[PDB]
This record gives structure tokens, C-alpha cells and sequence, in this order.
RNA sequence: GUCUACGGCCAUACCACCCUGAACGCGCCCGAUCUCGUCUGAUCUCGGAAGCUAAGCAGGGUCGGGCCUGGUUAGUACUUGGAUGGGAGACCGCCUGGGAAUACCGGGUGCUGUAGGCUU
RNA sequence: CAGGUGGGGAGUUUGACUGGGGCGGUACACCUGUCAAACGGUAACGCAGGUGUCCUAAGGCGAGCUCAGGGAGGACAGAAACCUCCCGUGGAGCAGAAGGGCAAAAGCUCGCUUGAUCUUGAUUUUCAGUACGAAUACAGACCGUGAAAGCGGGGCCUCACGAUCCUUCUGACCUUUUGGGUUUUAAGCAGGAGGUGUCAGAAAAGUUACCACAGGGAUAACUGGCUUGUGGCGGCCAAGCGUUCAUAGCGACGUCGCUUUUUGAUCCUUCGAUGUCGGCUCUUCCUAUCAUUGUGAAGCAGAAUUCACCAAGCGUUGGAUUGUU
RNA sequence: CGGCGGGUGUUGACGCGAUGUGAUUUCUGCCCAGUGCUCUGAAUGUCAAAGUGAAGAAAUUCAAUGAAGCGCGGGUAAACGGCGGGAGUAACUAUGACUCUCUUAAGGUAGCCAAAUGCCUCGUCAUCUAAUUAGUGACGCGCAUGAAGGAUGAACGAGAUU
RNA sequence: ACUAAUCGAACCAUCUAGUAGCUGGUUCCCUCCGAAGUUUCCCUCAGGAUAGCUGGCGCUCUCGCAGACCCGAGCCACGCAGUUUUAUCCGGUAAAGCGAAUGAUUAGAGGUCUUGGGGCCGAAACGAUCUCAACCUAUUCUCAAACUUUAAAUGGGUAAGAAGCCCGGCUCGCUGGCGUGGAGCCGGGCGUGGAAUGCGAGUGCCUAGUGGGCCACUUUUGGUAAGCAGAACUGGCGCUGCG
RNA sequence: GCCCGGAUAGCUCAGCUGUAGAGCAUCAGACUUUUAAUCUGAGGGUCCAGGGUUCAAGUCCCUGUUCGGGCGCCA
RNA sequence: GUCUCCGUAGUGUAGGGUAUCACGUUCGCCUAACACGCGAAAGGUCCUCGGUUCGAAACCGGGCGGAAACA
């Protein structure tokens, strides 16, 4: 019974966030894309064109191709048991940059510069990150005061 | 809708774009020797009666208008059909609308 | 008469009974699709890449 | 041609306010929330009971009307007409419906079963939680006993279980009785209407300086 | 320490009132022959340089409003998973993890890029 | 041979969904908000609504302005006529339903225009990742506007629509038209249109109690079962009635129950059949007791009566009318 | 099926053929707008084939002419059928003898009725009974009576009722 | 009505083994694998087609196979995942709010204007100023599936390397102030194989049955409710015995 | 779809490219001693709208609006 | 039980910009007196409550009363 229509259930999905609306700040459209970098779509309202479908709001995909305003996408759509890659155009003002990729890639530069200096000196390091370890064997001094010793309260009716 | 008689657009065969004379297109009538009346002909001759359907089941009331387009250059008589939207009022160079107007009394 | 118009119960066992796969990723994604200026800009520059070919083993040499 | 309050004791619905989807609202029975003396200043009546509800249920304007009656006859019997302030804290916001059925030996005859079961509107009720307070009675320290009395007689209008509770708070207001006196006497707190102003240090020095002059 | 031109983020920048502004500048200001626009040289366009910081603008101030950021609210509300837990139910408690928002109370009140000036 | 008449006769059809079917409605093709449980998807004859249009401008550029409302003034003039100032984050307008979006905008007023044009592919939406429809980003022409950057291939976005076959029109000094050639004609190739609203698209009126068949407990009419709105019978509070006095006897406003002796709701059993109203006859059971036994209370003097308790042992009738209960 | 074939017909309007109503008595009202049926064409609208004229090289196209029928116009209700409203109006109110109108054409006449026809309804009144949703008699704005069928009336009935 | 016990179209033979999306039946054993009642379209709703779920047949690869007996002699597989972790985005539900917008809504208080009623003696300048209204201001009670500043828990996407990183050089008709930008290509060097956990993966063909479901916790819509009707999530029954 | 017809004071009907009329309605006068009846006068044209043939048009020609006839019917 | 319609001088009544007619009543004209006729006056807080706008009998919402149609 649902209506088929490509912006229903988008009221606030496409909406502007409070106090966030008129002009598009312009650094949005100084942003540049090369081919095979990480965009997130987020898909805002102010611009009618080149939206992307409410399926593909908040996904992330890789760019694939360049044009004048906007860019083509490569992002997966989860569709009932199989998950198939769609190829979306989508205008610049509805992607921005996805920081994932970036992190690991500052990661991977001080690897390489910690692995340089390693094999420079000779001085084995840890390289591969590891989960949270379990907490080493501590001293906590009392500082010459005995805990504070807490008990429960009394209930009262508040209101 | 009211669409001016004539228009400044892309002639085909000119390669460019040209001031062309519009006009409505009517539907010409039937040829009788073309191959589908010819073939519904022979069907019907005889006994049987109907032997095709006959539609009268009608919904839609307006038709998508056509305008005939053809290019004033004297050497290219070129003419071309467009499609507008469904209307149900059509007017064919009718007058223009003015905006600072009073309603009439 | 009437009967149950719309369900997903036991779809989604249906769908991870075989596994839901992603989309099989490898090296050079296809170029169908791309700008057709700058696809053929490339095909030219493909087509000319022969020449040069002296240069770049001096300079490899 | 009222059902049972049975049929309609718990919030199975969403709220369903009288808006501009929904028309034809019958108007709520209970009109009247404030009671005895309206005027009285906020240090008339330092006491404050409250009917507390230990149920997530619905009660109806209907049985507020009725305990709202009952509550301010016995207040006006026992402190006088001009001894006390009534507050029903609870407005009948919530509209609940009816699906008509024809009351006669007949179905054929358009009684349609469950098709188009979406009911007209009937009544309105008020949607109250656990610790919700259901009326309030503001007066003397000395009337305490009879300010429980009403409520206890209150109590026989709801479904549910009610609490009968003797607020810390002054009267009406949400400051403590205990410190609300010096409050006001070191000019924290400005006596306004049946309730108080709160005055904090901020904010031109005008409005200081009309204080304390 | 500032300003001008073009800006980036787009209130910590906004709003109300008051005070101060040296030098450049920015402006107010003078005029309508030409360019150009008007019901109107008010606006716009043009040609200027007598006067002025009165205004704009800049800086500051206000137990200022707002905004921004903290505390409290509060491990509260809500919530993932669990039980042959309680209760007639309504609902509630516990285990296992996560965890807010007002009111109220503090602090702050634009940062900065490019290019070019002024300030002994 | 042609036209008319022609249920005298022939053949056939007489949609679907559906808290049974019919009547009603369209939940049958679509669009907005919600449902919907903070990705997306999600149902009911769920809720509030809308659609089968309108627009040579309400399309495309560019420029200039600021809107709703309010305050204070100004001859008639008043709550509303116009003029002026000030405030005014949009509280207006953008064709329509709603939602989103929008301020030297996307609104209003002008100037010029026809990108609402000619083309090939790719992609998104429903999706089976088919089609239509709609849409997005390009590319190649030819243009419009603007000083220009640019913007524009319809409407700010989400809807406003349609296969095969057939017909009609337009285009290529194009192909074929059958032994060859010319010319009509006809066929074709490409793109528009004439439509299927049951909207992936048959050409379609009833009746049957004279009826038939294949089936269906997937589905109604009678029992039973769940429920108890409605019906019936109780309880709690006690404003009041009771000359006085809430509670001898009653009980408004509220509120909690029980029963399945009413009627509904549902459709679980039964459609290779459970004989369907009432009466007659006959037995048994229940108690929420009309009478009788023993009792308590009274607004119980007696008599009569009323309320309540233990209590179903025993009884509860003869007739007129009506098929009747 | 067919033959100038056959039935009525060995017949001829006091006859054949087709219908409705249903003895006697007494009446059989208004409506020809609708649908039928029928009648005259009065110029006359539409209208096939054939035929005629023109264009064309021909296929073909166009035009003119206009049979029946329909349409137009008369008649027809013992043809099918239909017989509602509204406004004003009499000296108590109330009704409307009277005057106009609307949908079409006419507005239910004489009669009859809670009838085998009336829902409401077990209508109201009288009678019949101790008691009658029954019967009879009467009334009639009659959901939804009614005139080739209405209203009667002896005799008759394995007809229905008290 | 009757027409040979047959009549709302007799009887006999034939077409004829008429058609049936509907009912009934469908014949030996063991072993292995093992469902669906959902999507889209259909004069489709007791049926099909289609995708999904199933089976069979494979094929392409990965790990090594170890020692005649005995006896390893930083570094340890292609790749995958209904899982967590580390980063990074997405969201508008629960809650909360209304002295924040839009709607709804209770009560006082303080004000000065008005087409408020009017108002005790004021036409006279209500000489006066008492009151009720409306309005404004700061407060106040109660709210929202189709309201919202704020805003969870659970959840959705991406990344966690050799297809990576870094150096040079060549091509281009695209782009261009420029040795410009971008893309492609060619060489070279980097291995501590750059979270945890587990598991061998990839790929093709043919394909049956199904397309009536039902139940439970929790979320949830209509309904007074229902062993009612309709959805979401997971599990189950159906297909399953056992305590 | 083709061939035809009509469209007006409040209501109805006739009408000449050279100046729209008649009746019924309204109002006001006339006749009568008076009321009716009767005679007159005044106002009233959704001339169905638009463009044109037109010096002139309600008229004639085309385009629409409904009201209607007779035909005709393969998406 | 629901749907539709209506709640206005005593009565029936029509009806955003301060309520019309007739009867009922009274009075005044006219007559020698009467009847009639003519004219004037009185008489409806518009069912009740709430709401929007300058202002509501009219428009909107709720609730009461009455009459047809369903049920
Ligand atoms: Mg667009
Ligand atoms: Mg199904
Ligand atoms: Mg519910
Ligand atoms: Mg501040
Ligand atoms: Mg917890
Ligand atoms: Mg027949
Ligand atoms: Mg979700
Ligand atoms: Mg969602
Ligand atoms: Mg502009
Ligand atoms: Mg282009
Ligand atoms: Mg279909
Ligand atoms: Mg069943
Ligand atoms: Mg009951
Ligand atoms: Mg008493
Ligand atoms: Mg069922
Ligand atoms: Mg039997
Ligand atoms: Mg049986
Ligand atoms: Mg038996
Ligand atoms: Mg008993
Ligand atoms: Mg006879
Ligand atoms: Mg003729
Ligand atoms: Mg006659
Ligand atoms: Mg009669
Ligand atoms: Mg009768
Ligand atoms: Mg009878
Ligand atoms: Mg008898
Ligand atoms: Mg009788
Ligand atoms: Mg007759
Ligand atoms: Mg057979
Ligand atoms: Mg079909
Ligand atoms: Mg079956
Ligand atoms: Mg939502
Ligand atoms: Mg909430
Ligand atoms: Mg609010
Ligand atoms: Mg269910
Ligand atoms: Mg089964
Ligand atoms: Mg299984
Ligand atoms: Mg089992
Ligand atoms: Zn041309």
C-alpha cells in the first residue's frame, strides 16, 4: 500500500539541519575527487539536482568517474540475499569525503617511516596495532585516608 | 494551452535552426488498400460476423496534440512533428496574456 | 477468501542459507560508463603510447 | 450510552489528540481544573497535598469531573468555601473511539462486521503514569487532615491505585517549605500571583536595583 | 596594533543601548556636462574633493538577550541480551552491557588565508 | 447482388478485490505525511489527503527589488482603498494535495527569447535488477540569454500516464515491388500521434424457485468454542431522596465485577449432509427464591408489606387471540 | 431444404386468422408526452449497390442524383402503459369550490378498502367473548386500491375464513 | 404438462479415452542431501510464469601428504565470515521539550492603549476613577502517530595494504598562462604479509517441490475484546521423535 | 468521425446588410359611478460567443459552447 | 443506534453590515350606524455553549429538543 514514489519517508532525511539552511558554503564545490577516492553520500535537500536515491544516503562508495558537477559513484546496495554494485551520478554537493580511508592511510605513512627507521637502526618494533590488553598488575597508595565507605539511601517519596 | 503560430527551432534537413510555421496535425483518412485494411477486409467478407475487436471501453479524454512544424526556408519546405502534453483546451496563436489587468466586470 | 498479503518472515534465513556475497571485486573495473571525452582522449593517448617506446628504455637503461 | 471505563482503562494506543486530523471531538466533561481561592496569595496556603497515581493507565474526564466534584464539596464542607485552592494537574488530551455496531437483531442490515473497523470518535481521557500527580490541594497547615480526607474520598472515582502524599514543596510552587520563607525574605523568590517568581543573579543590574529599594 | 580588496569556516561573528577612534583607508559629503537610469541624480551611473567622524565601520562596555562550551539534572529517563523473577492484570524489580534532554549554575563573545596600506 | 427490419432463431459473454456473497467502496495505475519500531524495505475495506489536469509562460536566461504581518503618521478614509517611515528569518509566495527546499532566492516586476529543439549511448527509481513512465550525469550539433563566468535540452523536487497488431503523419534525390525498364501504387526502415483507467493493455447484458455439474468447511445460514461491546445480574464511594436522618428502604456523578438465559463480533469444527421454528410429551439439573420451612432488619403496634440470610426438599395452574418464542 | 409446393380451404367477411377480458346487472373516467402500431408525403435531413459526370495513363479518387428504412408530421390507450408536485384563495381555525403554474402528456373520476392488496399495525371505533394479534361492520392523504377491468349479485364449489 | 417408469428438450450409436486451474488414487528396500507457503507480472485471488529456497553433475584452485621403523628441522595458504575490535560516517525512534518554533491547553499576577461591557454622584474635560473584557509583559498547569531545539540503546555503510606505498620516465587529439592539471602506460625499490577470532575457497550447467501457512517472547496497527484481523525481529511447528 | 438543424427581454415566437418587433410578466396612466375585463405608455433584449465576407450582419462564412437528428465504427 | 433536515414575534414564517410578511392584539382612517377594506403601533437576546474575523441569527465545533430515511 506504500506509494512507490522516490522521495517518500525522505521529510527529514533531506532536510536541513536547524539553523543550517540558505547558501551552500562554497568550500563544498572547492572539494576535489580524483578517481578511486572514498565518498561518503549524504544527499542534502537545498539542491533538487543530481540527488541521490534515499537508499544511498549515509552509504559509501568509491568515485569511478569525473564530470562537471558531479561524480559517479561505485556503492553497494544490499538488495534481499544479494549484495550488488550500483553505479550512481551524483552532483558534489551531496558527497564529501570519507575519513575512514584517511586514517589508514596515515597510518600506513608512519608504518612505512617506523619500518624505515627500524631497518635503519636495527631495533625491532611493534607494527601490526592490537586490541585493548588487559590491565597490568598496579599499585594504588591510600595516601593516608581511609576509603570513603557508601551506603544506600533511604527511599522517599519524591512527588 | 495557447501556443504561438509560428517558432524559431532546429530544422533537420536545414542543420539548423530555422523559423518554422505551426500548425495542428489532423489524422488523414484511411487509404483502404493499405495492408491491414486490405487483410481486415478479406476477414470480414463472408460469414462470421466480427472477427476483430472493437475497443469501446474509452477513458482517457484528452489527446496529446501535435504540432506540425515546417520550415519557412523556400528551398527546405521540411516538416517535422511535435508532441505537447494533454490538454483539454487548445488554442493555436491565440492572444497573449497581459499581467497588470483588472478582471472584466 | 482472504488471505495474508505480504510477509519477509523466514526470508532473511532464505537468504543467508547461501551466503549474501558481495559483489566479487578485482583489479582493472571496468571503464564503460566513463565521460566519453576523456575515455576517448585516453584511447588516443593508448593508441600513441607506442611512440616513445625508444625514450623510455634510454631512460630505463 | 457510555461504555465501561473497563473497555478503555489502558493506554493501548498511540496518543491521539483532537487535531486537524481528527474532527468531531465531543468536548471533555471536566471544563473546570481550579477551584475554592484562585486569588490567594503563595503564603496563604503553605501546605500542598497531591493524589499520586501508581498505575500507567487512562482515566477519563468523566471520573475527573466526579472526583473534582467530590474533592471540592467535602473541601468547602470542612474548611470553608474560601479555605483552600484545588488544581486537577491532568487535562483529557487523548481521544478514544468507538466502532458502532447496530443494537438490533440484524446483520445483513449494514452491520459489516469488522470492515472499516476505524471508530468515530467517542470521549476523551487523560494518559497517566506511575508517579504522575492526578489533583492537588493547596491550604492552612492545620487543614492536613482534611486535605487527605478529600483525597481519600477522591480516590473512589479512578480505577487504579492512588497515593495520598503530603508534598515537601510550598503550596503550589517547586521550591521546599523549608527554606522557601528566607528565600523570599532575602529576596530570592518574589511573590506573584497564586505562585512565585525565581529571581536569579543575572541579568541587568536594573532589575537589581528596582530590588532592594 | 589596525585597516582596505577578495575570501574560508558561517552568531564565540547576531541583536539592543552607551563610550572611544591617532595615521592611512573606508565612508558620509559636493554636483549632473558627458555615460546611464529615474514620478523624483533619493537609488543606479557618471564627474569631483569644501566639510565631517554625526552615521556606517572598527575597538570596548552591559550582574544585557541570544549563541558557543562545561557542570548539574543523573548513572536519572530510555535501552541490547536473560530468567519456570514478582503481580489477576496494569505494570514493576533484578542480572548483563550502553546511556540521554530541560529547569538550575559557571566560563567565553570570532578565528583565519592571500595581496596591499597606516602606525617612530 | 445491395440496403433496411429481424430474440422468430443461433453462438457467446455478463471483471476483480471483499472479515461469506450481494449493495456500498476502490484499498485495481499513481503521489504526500503517518503507520514504520532513528539505514533501506514492511501489511489491513489503517489514518489525513491528492491525481487522469494547468502553463508561450506559470518554460530559458539576465537585471532590479522584498514578502506575510505589525507599529506610527497622512483630506474624505472608517477594521479593510492609497501615500510615508520603522520593525519584520521568511511567520508570504512558488498552479494544485502534502512534505521538503528557497531571501540582492526558487518569490515579485521587467528586458530578450524558444534548451518544451536534433541525436547516440550510460545510469537511477519500481525491479525479476524486465518493460513503460519519470529522473540524474555526460557527449555531439544547433541555438537563447548575460558584460561575463555560466545557466538552459520544460515547470524547485517528490505524481500527472500506456505494449504487440492496425491506422495516420513526417524523413532519407533511401531499400523492395518477384524476367528487364519507366511511372503510379503498395511494402519497408526511423521518429511522433489515434489506447487499452480491470491503467504489463479480452471485444461483452440479465434471469432462473424449473435448474445442472466439479468442488469448497479455503466461505455464509443452525449447534458448539474464544470474546462480552450490547443484554441480564451484582459490588465500592455517598451528593442527595426519605416531614428530621446518607446508608429502614433507595443511590446521582463516577468506578470494579460476574453471567452466557439477549444480540453482536469471529469463522476453529461440519458442505462424499450433525434434519432447520414452535407446540406436544418426558426426565434431570442450576439458583440469581415466586410460594412453603427456620431465621435477622424496618420509616415492623396488630394485620398487610418490604429488605436480607441458610435453603432448590416440594410446587409453580385452567383458558380467549396469535404458527408463534 | 426445394417446386406458384402445402394447411386454413369440400373455405369467402353471419368466414377464416390474431389477441385481451371473462356469465348476468351496472359502469368502464383523464392522458398520444415515452415505447409500440399505423397513415399522407408537404418542399423536405440522412441513406447501399448499380447507374451518371469529371480528373487521371489506368488502377483509383471526387462529385451529382437520392429505394425502403429512420427522422419530420397526423391518428391510435377494450396497444403496452401512466394517472405527481408547488403557489395563492371562503368572516374562528382548518380544508380549498376558484385562479395559476413545474416535470413530462394527464394528474386517480365513478367506485372499493388495514380487502387474497396497509409497512407503521395487534391501525381506531362498534359488535361478538369472562378474556379475541381471529371474525364482522364502519372510517380512510390508501408504504404501494381502482376501472376489459372496477363494483355488485342469485345458484354452484372435495376452494380460504369466523 | 405429456411424448414407452426418462422431459425446462426423449431414446440409440458415433465424434469420444470430449475438457476439467477441481475431487479421489498413484504399487520394492536401504543410504545421502533436503525445502516453500515470500518478491514481481498475469480477467491473477483453489492456477501459472518469475526470482528465492532444494538436489544432482561437475570443473578451477589452496594446504600438505613425508620419512622402510623411529624421527619438525621475525617467518608459516588462494580466499572467506548472520562475530567482535579500532577509526570513520549515516539516522530522528525511545526519551525529553513547550518560561524554544508549529498546533493544543489551565490559572493567577503586573501594566498601559482600545468600537470591551460600561460606571457607584462623572452630559459638563467618565469633573472623577471603581470594575469586567481584549491586548501586552514576566510567570504557571497539562500535551502531540501525521510537532520540535536537543537526543540515546539496538542498528546501516566504508576502511583496517603487495590490486599497497614510494621513486623516476613516456603518451594524449582531453585540460591549459605555465616544466598546467588529469588519465593511461613503462621501468625500479620496498615483505615486520601491517586488528581479534574462526573457517579451505572460487565458478558453471541442469533442476524438482513450493508460491493456502500457523505459533511464541518482544515491538506494533484496527477492534470493548477475541483461540480476532494485519505487520516487524528471531526462533519454532509444519518436516520432529525424545525427557 | 461524416452529413445537417437550432440557440435571443424574466418566459415564448416572428425578423430586409440602409436604425429589433409581438404577446405574457412589472410599473404608471386611460375607459367605468366603482371593481373586474379592456386600451395606451415606460423599462426589459446572457441577439450563444470570437474572427472575417463585409460601407452596412440578429441575418452571411469559418472556429468553439451546449441542445439535438440520420448515419459510420478492426488500435 | 445511525443518517438527513429543522430549532426565529403568541403562531406559521423568509432572512455577516442593526429582522420581512400574514394571522393573533390594540389603535387610527371611512360610515348615519355596522360589516369589510386601508394604514399605523406592540410583539422574535433568532435552541444552548464555545470559536475565527472589525462585527455571526447566518460561518465553524460541541451538546440538547423535534420530524422524516435507514437501522
Ligand atoms: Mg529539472
Ligand atoms: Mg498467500
Ligand atoms: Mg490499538
Ligand atoms: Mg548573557
Ligand atoms: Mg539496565
Ligand atoms: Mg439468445
Ligand atoms: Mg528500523
Ligand atoms: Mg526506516
Ligand atoms: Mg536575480
Ligand atoms: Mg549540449
Ligand atoms: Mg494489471
Ligand atoms: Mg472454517
Ligand atoms: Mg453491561
Ligand atoms: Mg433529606
Ligand atoms: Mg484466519
Ligand atoms: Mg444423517
Ligand atoms: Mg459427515
Ligand atoms: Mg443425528
Ligand atoms: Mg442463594
Ligand atoms: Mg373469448
Ligand atoms: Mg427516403
Ligand atoms: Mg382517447
Ligand atoms: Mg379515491
Ligand atoms: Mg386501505
Ligand atoms: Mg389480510
Ligand atoms: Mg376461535
Ligand atoms: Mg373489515
Ligand atoms: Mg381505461
Ligand atoms: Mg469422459
Ligand atoms: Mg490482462
Ligand atoms: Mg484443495
Ligand atoms: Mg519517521
Ligand atoms: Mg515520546
Ligand atoms: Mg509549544
Ligand atoms: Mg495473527
Ligand atoms: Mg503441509
Ligand atoms: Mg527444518
Ligand atoms: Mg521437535
Ligand atoms: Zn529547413
Amino acid at each position: 500500500t506504500n506509494t512507490k514514489g522516490k522521495r517518500r519517508g525522505t521529510r527529514y532525511m533531506f532536510s536541513r539541519p536547524f539553523r543550517k539552511h540558505g547558501v551552500v558554503p562554497l568550500a563544498t564545490y572547492m572539494r576535489i575527487y580524483k578517481k578511486g577516492d572514498i565518498v561518503d553520500i549524504k544527499g542534502m535537500g537545498t539542491v533538487q539536482k543530481g540527488m541521490p536515491h534515499k537508499c544511498y544516503h549515509g552509504k559509501t562508495g568509491r568515485v569511478y568517474n569525473v564530470t562537471q558537477h558531479a561524480v559517479g559513484i561505485v556503492v553497494n546496495k544490499q538488495v534481499k540475499g544479494k549484495i550488488l554494485a550500483k553505479r550512481i551520478n551524483v552532483r558534489i554537493e551531496h558527497i564529501k569525503h570519507s575519513k575512514s580511508r584517511d586514517s589508514f592511510l596515515k597510518r600506513v605513512k608512519e608504518n612505512d617511516q617506523k619500518k624505515k627507521e627500524a631497518k635503519e637502526k636495527g631495533t625491532w618494533v611493534q607494527l601490526k596495532r592490537q586490541p585493548a590488553p588487559p590491565r597490568e598488575a598496579h599499585f594504588v597508595r591510600t595516601n593516608g585516608k581511609e576509603p570513603e565507605l557508601l551506603e544506600p539511601i533511604p527511599y522517599e517519596f519524591m512527588a | 494551452v495557447n501556443v504561438p503560430k509560428t517558432r524559431r527551432t532546429f530544422c533537420k534537413k536545414c542543420g539548423k535552426h530555422q523559423p518554422h510555421k505551426v500548425t495542428q496535425y489532423k489524422k488523414g483518412k484511411d487509404s483502404l488498400y493499405a495492408q491491414g485494411k486490405r487483410r481486415y477486409d478479406r476477414k470480414q467478407s463472408g460469414y462470421g460476423g466480427q472477427t476483430k475487436p472493437i475497443f469501446r471501453k474509452k477513458a482517457k479524454t484528452t489527446k496529446k496534440i501535435v504540432l506540425r512544424l515546417e520550415c519557412v526556408e523556400p528551398n527546405c519546405r521540411s516538416k517535422r512533428m511535435l508532441a505537447i502534453k494533454r490538454c483539454k483546451h487548445f488554442e493555436l496563436g491565440g492572444d497573449k496574456k497581459r499581467k497588470g489587468q483588472v478582471i472584466q466586470f | 477468501a482472504k488471505s495474508k498479503n505480504h510477509t519477509t518472515h523466514n526470508q532473511s534465513r532464505k537468504w543467508h542459507r547461501n551466503g549474501i556475497k558481495k559483489p566479487r571485486s578485482q583489479r582493472y573495473e571496468s571503464l564503460k560508463g566513463v565521460d566519453p571525452k576523456f575515455l576517448r582522449n585516453m584511447r588516443f593517448a593508448k593508441k600513441h603510447n607506442k611512440k616513445g617506446l625508444k625514450k623510455m628504455q634510454a631512460n630505463n637503461a | 450510552g457510555r461504555r465501561p471505563a473497563r473497555c478503555y482503562r489502558y493506554c493501548k494506543n498511540k496518543p491521539y489528540p483532537k487535531s486537524r486530523f481528527c474532527r468531531g471531538v465531543p468536548d471533555a466533561k471536566i471544563r473546570i481544573f481550579d477551584l475554592g481561592r484562585k486569588k490567594a496569595k503563595v503564603d496563604e496556603f503553605p501546605l500542598g497535598g497531591h493524589m499520586v497515581s501508581d498505575e500507567y493507565e487512562q482515566l477519563s474526564s468523566e471520573a475527573l469531573e466526579a472526583a473534582r466534584i467530590c474533592a471540592n464539596k467535602y473541601m468547602v464542607k470542612s474548611c470553608g468555601r474560601d479555605g483552600f485552592h484545588m488544581r486537577v494537574r491532568l487535562h483529557p488530551f487523548h481521544v478514544i473511539r468507538i466502532n458502532k455496531m447496530l443494537s438490533c437483531a440484524g446483520a445483513d442490515r449494514l452491520q459489516t462486521g469488522m470492515r472499516g473497523a476505524f471508530g468515530k470518535p467517542q470521549g476523551t481521557v487523560a494518559r497517566v503514569h506511575i508517579g504522575q500527580v492526578i489533583m492537588s490541594i493547596r491550604t492552612k497547615l492545620q487543614n492536613e487532615e482534611h486535605v487527605i480526607e478529600a483525597l481519600r474520598r477522591a480516590k473512589f472515582k479512578f480505577p487504579g491505585r492512588q497515593k495520598i502524599h503530603i508534598s515537601k514543596k510550598w503550596g503550589f510552587t517547586k521550591f521546599n517549605a523549608d527554606e522557601f520563607e528566607d528565600m523570599v525574605a532575602k529576596k530570592c523568590l518574589i511573590p506573584d500571583g497564586c505562585g512565585v517568581k525565581y529571581v536569579p543573579s543575572h541579568g541587568p543590574l536594573d532589575k537589581w536595583r528596582v530590588l532592594h529599594s
